[PDB]
């Protein structure tokens, strides 16, 4: 039976304030929920740094894989026939011609390997029930959430001093 | 904080939080007037009958069309790279100007967006229409058969086109479908029939804006934007090796992979410029869409026209250069001949449209400036048009020389491809959010015509 | 100010002398042989022929990206300013020392272009070349000189007011200096590619007269343009590491770094569509222009693209790294001589063709000129402040981050 303390803001210079104080108080926020971007929050929360860019560098690799290996066995290893003068001897030979599939394919596999990697490690889908616990955060109003230990009466008190608009106790 | 005292406002009328949302969700909030329908009603129809002109003439013949045994090409693949041409504007605004750190590109990203989506897909129609066996088309594919698992080649530009194109619409509609999950969370939460709620909760995913969630969201759209700009180049070079592979003199050259590029962004920005300036009247938001958003479109386009115009010249240089008779008959052909007109018009409007913009009483002008974004792409029709034509009528082999005129079959498809164009476009205009919300938010404190004059004083 | 270090001017004065003397070293030493002996004279003279355009051009690649800068308004350049105006002074020099070689051709001191040899153009003589002949309206050597000569002024000039603007801007109470400079700039760009186009036609295809090709001088432009950003970022790393730059961090460091690292890209964009257009349809005239390449400097070409991509591909690509002082250095040197072979590679096969190495006529030539570049950039230091005073945009350059 725990209980959420719900801390409403109203921008992000309160927002600020009020993390850098919950992290010398140390109190563990469970979320903060933002209508758009802070460009200091991760930064005063201390959230770890985001892989996805290592995550594609990776699935570009595995494109190139797929288009050396697709066009060296049918071009030459298969019907190695000739189309023009074009020299179908080994994969040296007659290589410019593949460079703009090559190319593409890299792109391809960048792009979107890491993009499902994105709505699968973010838990984002077409038929997701949303997760809003205020309706007016999209639109407005900034929310730092921290569970209830067992201190209510502080927890609040504390949460009533910098950037208090709103602030609600909520079980579950 | 350090910002400097040079730079004017992005945001005009005091505007905080809820007067941005309430401004960019109020057109999709309510109906649509007489006006919209009269407009929606004419696009429909011209898109209607161009579709009766394909399918006669895929069900009769090409030969319905005003195509010769000389000139293979012509009108179909002209209109398709013009298409191209435009769907290059959007990956640009969203992907360079962001690398390059520009804030007032917020303003534009998501109708840039728009403007290839929906012209990627006119493009789209070309490579099917014109073929013979349209049918057949799916043997383009590398795919394992009955035919002693007979495949394709990788040779020809043609097969690279496919996977150029197809590629670069795939990525470019999963960016800025990304884009929108904010957005349309902000439509979801207001819910005002039951049956909206449930088509943006659907539309949207779980997006509960979290801490975590922006952090990777943020570092999602760098990674695509560092892969859009070489998606940008490649595609648009891939198309110009259509013509700088071959042996006709007129198309063999070195210069096309970058010159095409050039005249793709000049004409692209031409584009988006004039739907921008009906735009911010008929949906009101001026106060978002300012004169500084429109000069700054005007300067590209002086830019990229100077670029053109070099290549131009560095051609004409290169022909008088070199020794060979036949590179210099083709451009003494452009310049007088048969088609003469074309390429003349053609001059006239890349050259001089551009050089308008040094001056500041015509760049700073939205009405000027508008009847200018309009020209430009005349103009570079025509450029499409006369680099296929005038170099196929007159070649190799003097008893091969003919002409070229075009039929209304030709002309419908065109029309057809065009209002097709506006029905999307202008359907767009009243279902999705036309303003990104989670980026002008960002920018709303750093720049604006309430906190420069606090920060003044 | 910058106090001079009061060792590297004896460091580039060994370099002006033993590069001085391997020069002096390198011109002591039926019809078969009347190829080959002009082959094995022309070693010495294109020996210095490319290390001077090289250096010309490297230059030149810094006030290119000094107007745009400015004329862009950019939030971070104006710390920089004072670096790359003290690179960029070594232009009003080499650009002295170009033109003289330029003149000892026309004077027939050597057979370093073939179009300037005598009996060509006339039909009574068994040098007759009707091909050239006919392209005399443009290779008339007094139209050649004049026409080369007015690009230098065109850049000179540019670079003196700059200069002279900028530090009355400094002493004024006002602006109106700004705004001069802007228009400059805005004009010089504009003045730019079009003497860029000329000049590659003038100074790089004129060394083969039987060959020609669309988006040359882009393709020049790259190979010089970006090895002009990684000087830049060479000099406020060793400025900054002897004490003498405030206010540079590594996020200025890091913009540099993955400017440069996309430009390089660029630049392999444009080697290739060139090369390939040529291949894939082999139409045997201009062909021999990548047959003698191949077939001759193999390693040379095909190095060429390894060390101007493959390596910085793999590297200027880790954020963490672009950071890294130790990283940016690295690339910056392995691109820097990368493009020198750039310039290598496209003169010495029509000079020497087969006859071409990387001896004592090449080495001397390239420390010579070094050294003459240290000592004039490090000097140029000494003759101005660092970090400019009252300028719309370096409030927040001190004060930026990435």
């Amino acid at each position: 039976s725990n209980k959420v303390i719900y801390a409403i803001y109203n921008d992000d210079d309160v927002l600020m304030n009020a993390v850098k104080k919950t992290r010398a108080a140390h109190h563990h926020i469970e979320e903060v929920f933002t209508p758009f971007p802070v460009h200091g929050l991760d930064k005063a929360m201390g959230l770890a740094p985001t892989r996805l860019a290592i995550c594609a560098f990776l699935y570009g690799c595995v494109g190139i894989s797929v288009a050396t290996t697709m066009m060296s066995y049918i071009m030459i290893h298969d019907w190695p026939q000739d189309i023009g003068g074009k020299p179908s001897f080994s994969f040296i030979q007659n290589m410019p011609s593949f460079v703009p599939i090559m190319f593409e394919m890299t792109v391809f596999f960048a792009a979107h390997l890491m993009v499902i990697t994105f709505y699968m490690r973010s838990r984002l889908w077409p038929f997701k029930q949303a997760e809003n616990p205020d309706v007016r955060t999209t639109d407005d109003h900034f929310l730092i959430e921290v569970a209830v230990n067992d201190n209510e009466a502080e927890l609040v008190s504390f949460f009533e001093g910098t950037g208090a608009v709103e602030v609600k106790v909520i079980e579950k | 904080h350090y910002e400097a005292p040079i730079r004017k406002p992005l945001v005009i009328g005091d505007k905080s939080y809820h007067d941005v949302t309430v401004d960019v969700a109020a057109p999709v909030e309510g109906p649509a007037n007489k006006q919209w329908w009269i407009v929606f009603t004419i696009a429909l129809v011209a898109f209607l009958w161009g579709l009766g002109c394909i399918i006669y003439t895929v069900s009769t013949g090409i030969g319905t069309w005003g195509l010769n045994k000389t000139v293979g090409w012509a009108w179909d693949i002209t209109n398709f790279v013009w298409w191209v041409g435009i769907g290059h504007a959007g990956t640009l605004i969203s992907a360079v100007l962001l690398l390059f750190r520009q804030r007032w590109r917020m303003a534009i990203n998501r109708s840039a967006e728009a403007m290839t989506i929906f012209s990627v897909v006119q493009a789209g129609l070309f490579p099917i229409i014109h073929m013979g066996r349209p049918w057949l088309a799916y043997w383009v594919l590398p795919i394992p058969n009955q035919f002693g698992s007979l495949w394709v080649n990788f040779n020809s530009p043609l097969l690279w086109d496919v996977f150029a194109i197809s590629t670069y619409l795939s990525v470019s509609l999963v960016f800025w479908w990304t884009g929108l999950l904010p957005d349309f969370a902000m439509l979801r939460d207001r819910a005002i029939t039951p049956f909206n709620k449930r088509v943006y909760s659907i539309l949207s995913f779980g997006w509960s804006g979290r801490a975590k969630d922006w952090q990777r969201f943020e570092e999602v759209s760098l990674v695509l934007a560092g892969l859009a700009t070489p998606l940008v180049l490649s595609v648009h070079t891939i198309v110009s090796m259509d013509f700088a592979t071959s042996v006709i003199p007129g198309w063999h050259t070195t210069i096309f992979p970058p010159y095409f590029v050039a005249g793709a962004v000049f004409s692209g920005f031409a584009m988006v410029n004039t739907l921008l300036i009906v735009m911010r009247k008929v949906s009101n938001l001026e106060a978002y869409i300012t004169l500084q958003h429109i000069e700054l479109m005007n300067i590209i386009i002086m830019i990229t026209g100077s670029i053109v115009g070099v290549a131009y010249i560095t051609e004409l240089f290169v022909a008088w250069y070199s020794g060979v008779e036949y590179e210099q008959y083709a451009f003494l052909n452009r310049a007088t001949g048969p088609y003469w007109w074309a390429y003349w018009s053609m001059m006239t409007c890349n050259v001089f449209s551009p050089q308008f913009m040094w001056f500041k009483k015509l760049r700073t002008s939205i009405m000027f400036s508008f009847i200018i974004s309009i020209v430009v792409n005349i103009g570079m029709w025509f450029e499409r048009f006369v680099i296929i034509v005038t170099s196929l009528h007159r070649d190799y082999l003097p008893s091969s020389w003919t002409m070229f005129s075009p039929t209304f079959v030709d002309i419908g498809i065109f029309i057809g491809t065009i209002g097709f164009f506006f029905v999307l476009f202008l359907l767009y205009s009243r279902t999705f959010p036309v303003i990104a919300q989670a980026e002008v938010k960002t920018i709303l404190k750093g720049t604006g015509d309430n906190y420069i004059r606090e920060r003044a004083n | 100010m910058y106090t001079f270090s009061s060792k590297l001017k004896t460091f580039s004065i060994i370099l002006m002398v033993l590069g001085l003397l391997g020069i002096g070293y390198g011109f002591l030493s039926t019809e078969h042989l009347n190829h080959v002996l002009h082959q094995l004279q022309n070693k010495p003279w294109s020996a210095l022929y490319v290390a001077c355009i090289f250096f010309l051009l490297l230059s030149m690649g810094v006030l290119a990206f000094y107007a745009i800068q400015q004329v862009a308004q950019a939030g971070w350049s104006p710390v920089l300013f004072r670096v790359m105006q003290g690179i960029t002074a070594y232009l009003p020099a080499g650009s002295i020392i170009f033109f003289i070689i330029l003149v000892l051709c026309g004077l027939h001191f050597n057979h370093i272009f073939v179009w300037l040899g005598e009996g060509v153009t006339d039909p009574k003589s068994p040098n007759y070349d009707a091909i050239i002949a006919g392209k005399s309206g443009y290779l008339n050597f007094p139209f050649w000189i004049v026409r080369a000569f007015i690009f230098l002024l065109g850049w000179n000039i540019y670079r003196h007011f700059s200069r002279k603007n900028c530090l009355a801007q400094d002493e004024a109470n006002d602006d109106l200096y700004y705004k001069k400079n802007f228009k400059i700039s805005a004009g010089f760009l504009v003045f730019f590619i079009v003497s860029e186009s000329i000049m590659a036609w003038d100074w790089i295809m004129s060394f083969d007269p039987h060959w020609f090709s669309t988006l040359f001088a882009w393709y020049v432009f790259a190979s010089f343009f970006v090895s002009g950003i990684t000087s830049i970022a060479l000099i406020t790393i060793y400025l900054k590491s002897k004490g003498y730059l405030e206010y540079v961090n590594t996020s200025h460091i890091h913009d540099l770094a993955k400017f440069m690292f996309g430009i390089s890209v660029f630049w392999t964009y444009l080697w290739f569509s060139q090369f390939m257009l040529i291949w894939y349809a082999n139409i045997p005239e201009e062909v021999t222009y990548f047959v003698t390449r191949i077939q001759l400097y193999n390693l040379p070409f095909f190095g060429a693209v390894v060390m101007n991509f493959v390596f910085p591909l793999l590297i200027l690509i880790n954020t963490d790294f672009k950071r890294l002082n130790w990283v940016v250095v690295m690339a910056g040197i392995v691109i820097l001589l990368g493009h020198y072979v750039d310039f290598f590679n496209m003169i010495m096969p029509g000079t020497v063709g087969d006859k071409w190495f990387i001896g004592v006529p090449e080495i001397a030539s390239i420390l010579f000129f070094l050294g003459l570049f240290i000592f004039v950039v490090f000097t140029a230091l000494t003759k101005s402040p660092l970090l400019a005073k009252r300028n719309p945009f370096i409030e927040e350059s001190k004060h930026f981050h990435y």
